[PDB]
């Protein structure tokens, strides 16, 4: 039961998105014909269809933290949030993910690596920023010219995010887009950045 | 792109009063704009950015206000230090333009001129010409009159002032007064006097001196 | 902490190219955008351009053919060059940081938040010259105020820096704007009113420093 939100926003963990009992049970989710809480900024998510009916019938379930904020990230500022994504009238952010910025003046390249352990395939997910402007750009991430590599053993993207003004949506004229992959037992997944990923913080045991 | 117009051009406000200047943007600009206060000889120094955002280190007296196309610098209680030009820039797009600039003047009481006179120096003299100088110092308001006498004529076209800036600390002025001669000229004539009027002197003073 | 220091000459020949350097301290070129702004005397603000320490420069549109600012990463300087100067070009030129700042991603703004301290460039094709330096000595003066001076005179370009007593001497200081003579030289006085009483148990010497010109002469002040 999603109540007001989409898959979307249940399981990318939009603040207005307080299905937080979890579960490992139902076959079928449940959805309005119109979801008013799904991705709260602005952006596509790839493949979703896709993931909504792998994400039927689910066996077991558990949320966990994949990359904690606190030791995960020593070399980069955490805290990036939006007035899109708002929770009682104060601006907020995607639960289960980050928001990499500068921190210090920098942003140095990062490379973080997940291995599975946990028996059964656990659900990835991830964003990459595409800004409006060279500007935000620059002060996000310090560089003109960003990579964000998500590599595993059944996955391998190279993203190059591109600056671009679009129409405004949700108050924004930038965009970040949604990205997904199932990981099995025994591989790993590694990330490489030096801006613009929207980091994994909570993935999905499944 | 975008012009910036500040007003006033200049004001004259006591210490202690509210001051408050407005700059304006030609087409919306939202919250990109800075203040910048510039003190004579000094670098511009930043005092408010985003529209409203003080700077540290900045006194709390000033504030910023404002969004879209019409902006307020405003100090709460003027102080004497707070004498200078203010300048409003858009920091919304190439190529980042500023205003004109507000002259901020302290208004205080009328204090009346030191006098001062300085003949020529013989080391000057031994390379032949002679600047004689007045001096009138610390005087307020800025407006005095300064007439050269050489042997009871007076005299026109041979002098230059010039003026300080308005004091940090007792907003007063400072004036110079310099008849500049050939030594020739010089040695020509032997009374010279500086004849100083102002608000605060009851009567015109005189300094002179013969050689 | 950090700090701006405009170097460079004050003096250009009209058609020759202005070439100033900034110098920073306490701090490097990592990660900010870095400026020059101009003043012409009494005439407000002029921004010229600025370079991301990436390399990116973006310029003012009308200096745009004549301007080139370039970074250097090696020695923490970054440098402007104005290229076929003419008198319009005469100004006090300072470099400045600008940094991107924001409270939240969703408000990202910029502003410059430390300045270097003006560097004076004049376009002549007038050749330096040292100023003459005169004492302006007291006489039977006044209460117990004394006024004594320094005339610093015939030089050029601008500026002069005038110091009393090596510095030590600053309260009561004022040192005029200096005006340009019809020969096309700049003269200007510095005076400074001291007890009447210290005429005697007090040495006054005027330092006057012309960098143009290499010149830095003092001038005792006796009555
Ligand atoms: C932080 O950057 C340093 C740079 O040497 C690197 O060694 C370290 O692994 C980084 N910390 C991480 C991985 O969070
Ligand atoms: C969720 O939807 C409601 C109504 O459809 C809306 O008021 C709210 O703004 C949305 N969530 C966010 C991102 O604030
Ligand atoms: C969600 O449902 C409707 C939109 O269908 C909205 O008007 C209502 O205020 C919302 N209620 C909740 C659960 O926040």
């Amino acid at each position: 039961q999603l109540g007001n939100c989409s898959v979307a926003g249940w399981i990318l963990g939009n603040p207005e998105c307080e299905l937080l009992i979890s579960r490992e049970s139902w076959s079928y989710i449940v959805e309005k014909p119109n979801p008013e809480n799904g991705t709260c900024y602005p952006g596509h998510f790839a493949d979703y269809e896709e993931l909504r009916e792998q994400l039927s019938s689910v066996s077991s379930f558990e949320r966990f933290e994949i990359f904690p904020k606190e030791s995960s990230w020593p070399n980069h500022t955490t805290t990036g949030v939006s007035a899109s994504c708002s929770h009682n009238g104060e601006s907020s952010f995607y639960k289960n993910l980050l928001w990499l910025t500068g921190k210090n003046g920098l942003y140095p390249n990062l490379s973080k690596s997940y291995a599975n352990n946990k028996e059964k395939e656990v659900l990835v997910l991830w964003g990459v920023h595409h800004p409006p402007n060279i500007g935000d750009q620059r002060a996000l991430y310090h560089t003109e010219n960003a990579y964000v590599s998500v590599v595993s053993s059944h996955y391998s993207r190279k993203f190059t995010p591109e600056i671009a003004k679009r129409p405004k949506v949700r108050d924004q004229e930038g965009r970040i887009n949604y990205y997904w992959t199932l990981l099995e037992p025994g591989d790993t997944i590694i990330f490489e950045a030096n801006g613009n990923l929207i980091a994994p913080r909570y993935a999905f045991a499944l | 792109d975008i012009q910036m117009t500040q007003s006033p051009s200049s004001l004259s406000a006591s210490v202690g009063d509210r001051v408050t200047i407005t700059c304006r943007a030609s087409q919306s600009i939202s919250s990109y704009l800075n203040w910048y206060q510039q003190k004579p000889g000094k670098a511009p120094k930043l005092l408010i950015y985003a529209a409203s955002s003080l700077q540290s280190g900045v006194p709390s007296r000033f504030s910023g206000s404002g969004s879209g196309t019409d902006f307020t610098l405003t100090i709460s209680s003027l102080q004497p230090e707070d004498f200078a030009t203010y300048y409003c820039q858009q920091s919304y797009s190439i190529p980042l333009t500023f205003g004109q600039g507000t002259r901020l003047e302290i208004k205080r009481t009328v204090a009346a001129p030191s006098v001062f006179i300085f003949p020529p120096s013989d080391e000057q003299l031994k390379s032949g010409t002679a600047s004689v100088v007045c001096l009138l110092n610390n005087f307020y308001p800025r407006e005095a009159k300064v007439q050269w006498k050489v042997d009871n004529a007076l005299q026109s076209g041979n002098s230059q002032e010039s003026v300080t800036e308005q004091d940090s600390k007792d907003s007063t002025y400072s004036l110079s007064s310099t008849l500049t001669l050939s030594k020739a000229d010089y040695e020509k004539h032997k009374v010279y006097a500086c004849e100083v009027t102002h608000q605060g002197l009851s009567s015109p003073v005189t300094k002179s001196f013969n050689r | 902490q950090v700090q701006l220091q405009e170097s460079g000459p004050g003096l250009v020949k009209p058609s020759e190219t202005l070439s100033l350097t900034c110098t920073v301290s306490g701090g490097s070129i990592s990660s900010y955008y870095w400026s020059w702004i101009r003043q012409p005397p009494g005439k407000g603000l002029e921004w010229i351009g600025y370079i991301y320490y990436s390399g990116s420069t973006d310029y003012n549109p009308s200096l745009k053919s004549r301007v080139t600012i370039s970074v250097d990463t090696s020695k923490n300087q970054f440098s402007l060059k104005l290229s076929s100067v003419t008198a319009a070009d005469t100004a006090v030129y300072y470099c400045a940081r600008r940094r991107s700042d924001f409270e939240t991603v969703d408000f990202i703004y910029h502003y410059m938040d430390v300045w270097g301290k003006g560097t004076t460039v004049t376009v002549s094709s007038a050749s330096t010259k040292g100023p003459s330096v005169f004492p302006l000595a007291p006489s039977s003066k006044s209460g117990g105020t004394a006024a004594l001076g320094c005339l610093v005179k015939d030089y050029f370009p601008e500026p002069v820096t005038v110091s009393w007593n090596s510095g030590a001497l600053t309260s009561g200081v004022h040192t005029f704007p200096a005006v340009l003579q019809s020969s096309g030289l700049y003269s200007l006085s510095s005076v400074v009113t001291v007890p009447s009483s210290s005429l005697g148990t007090q040495t006054y010497i005027c330092n006057v420093n012309h960098k143009p010109s290499n010149t830095k002469v003092d001038k005792r002040v006796e009555p």
